[PDB]
């Protein structure tokens, strides 16, 4: 079925332009339907932003009207969001949707003259019945992380935390994962972390002290 | 442009019962075809907006049947019939009659659950971690309820203050519980200097303070 996918840079300098692609799968965007970009401030506040429709029609937020083009590669059923002379103001998650009903997972772009900086990843060792296990996910810029276990077969018990900005202007978080602790001795527990903006995976093995 | 209105952030409810969420727009979105142009979307903790109703009282597909939306022109109702732990998040009301769509400012679904006590671990700094000069002391507090924790740090009995931050999860999709973690920074100087470290917790469901503790 039609996925909408964003990419695009996490961090864009004060006062240049942000750049986003949107790349649709199993649908052709010439189609029908208009493309829309949504975005989500901090704290949470929605704000449509405009579209480029199936005929390749705009239509503008007159908040940004004059800084925003929205437009489209139909060879690679891409749609594109430029927003030039970006402020602090326009850090926020950026959506890109098919109509109301088809969302994209939402891409995070922060405004900043800082640097990238990819995360340390330090296992949380289980020190029964039950056990919890986790990754210490340390030092990254700027957000987010995304972190999941086993490749994607663990998924029950686990909670990653959100992240918190340290007074160093770097995020940290820890992911932790509730186990049995009959399986500490032969059961393989890995965290997979990945910091996009840096294009940085890292696979921390976690193991009893 | 049309202003959407959420006047209440958060509604309480317990599981198994009903609640009404409230949306007001600025001008009415009756057209004049009839249709009332009013979207409502639930945002769960980590995932992007999902479209619930549509043209005010329209169920879309997939939607249980326990969604339904009523309102005049221009004040709307989301009522959730046997709201259960699935159900948190935040609902947020969108008016699709005129360009550019506007969104309410969104209301979070609060479950008012039962009590339900912390189960509590605590972690060391990694030997990786203590080669670049700083230590980090993890204490985990899982699966809780209500929100409100008293977390407390002890090195060597001699009580902690300034040195930690604490995040906390979302209500939880499953169970409606909390969770947190509160993180000790430290020099690695400093962390050897010491030899107990005991993270204490107080809380709701637990009739004495749990704490939990290891020896460097
Ligand atoms: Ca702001």
């Amino acid at each position: 079925d039609v996925q909408l996918q964003e990419s695009g840079p996490g961090l864009v300098k004060p006062s240049q332009s942000l750049s986003l692609t949107c790349s649709v799968t199993d649908y052709s965007i010439t189609s029908g339907y208009y493309w829309n970009w949504i975005r989500q401030f901090p704290g949470n506040k929605l704000e449509w932003m405009g579209y480029i429709s199936y005929d390749g029609s705009n239509n503008y937020n007159p908040s940004l009207k004059n800084r925003i083009s929205i437009t489209r590669d139909p060879s690679k059923d891409q749609f594109f969001l430029n927003l030039n002379s970006v402020t602090t103001e326009d850090t926020a998650t950026y959506y890109c949707t098919r109509g109301s009903l088809v969302w994209g997972q939402g891409t995070l772009v922060t405004v900043s003259a800082a640097s990238t900086k990819g995360p340390s990843v330090f296992p949380l060792a289980p020190s029964g019945g039950t056990a919890a296990l986790g990754c210490l996910v340390k030092d990254y810029f700027p957000e987010p992380v995304t972190v999941s276990w086993n490749s994607g077969a663990l998924t029950s018990g686990v909670h990653t935390f959100p992240a918190v900005l340290q007074s160093s202007g770097l995020y940290s978080l820890s992911s932790v994962v509730t186990v049995p602790s009959s399986s500490l001795g032969t059961q393989t527990y890995i965290c997979n972390v990945n910091h996009k903006p840096s294009n940085t995976k890292v696979d921390k093995k976690v193991e009893p002290k | 442009d049309i202003v959407m209105t959420q006047a209440a952030p958060s509604v309480p409810v317990t599981p198994g019962e009903s609640v009404s969420i409230s949306c007001r727009s600025s001008k009415s979105l009756l057209h004049s075809n009839g249709n009332t142009y009013l979207y409502w979307f639930l945002q769960r903790p980590g995932q992007s907006p999902q479209l619930l109703i549509h043209r005010m009282s329209n169920l879309a597909s997939g939607v249980p049947d326990r969604f339904s939306g009523s309102g005049s022109g221009t004040a709307f109702t989301l009522r959730i019939s046997r709201v259960e732990a699935e159900d948190v998040g935040v609902y947020y009301c969108m008016q699709h009659l005129e360009y550019p769509y506007t969104f309410g400012g969104g209301t979070r679904l609060e479950v008012k659950r039962t009590v339900a006590a912390p189960s509590v671990f605590i972690f060391p700094p990694s030997d990786e971690q203590l080669k670049s000069g700083t230590a980090s002391v993890v204490c985990l507090l899982n699966n809780f309820y209500p929100r409100e924790a008293k977390v407390q740090w002890k090195v060597d009995n001699a009580l902690q203050s300034g040195n930690s931050q604490e995040s906390v999860t979302e209500q939880d999709s499953k169970d409606s519980t909390y969770s947190l973690s509160s993180t000790l920074t430290l020099s690695k100087a400093d962390y050897e200097k010491h030899k107990v470290y005991a993270c204490e917790v107080t809380h709701q469901g637990l009739s004495s303070p749990v704490t939990k503790s290891f020896n460097r």
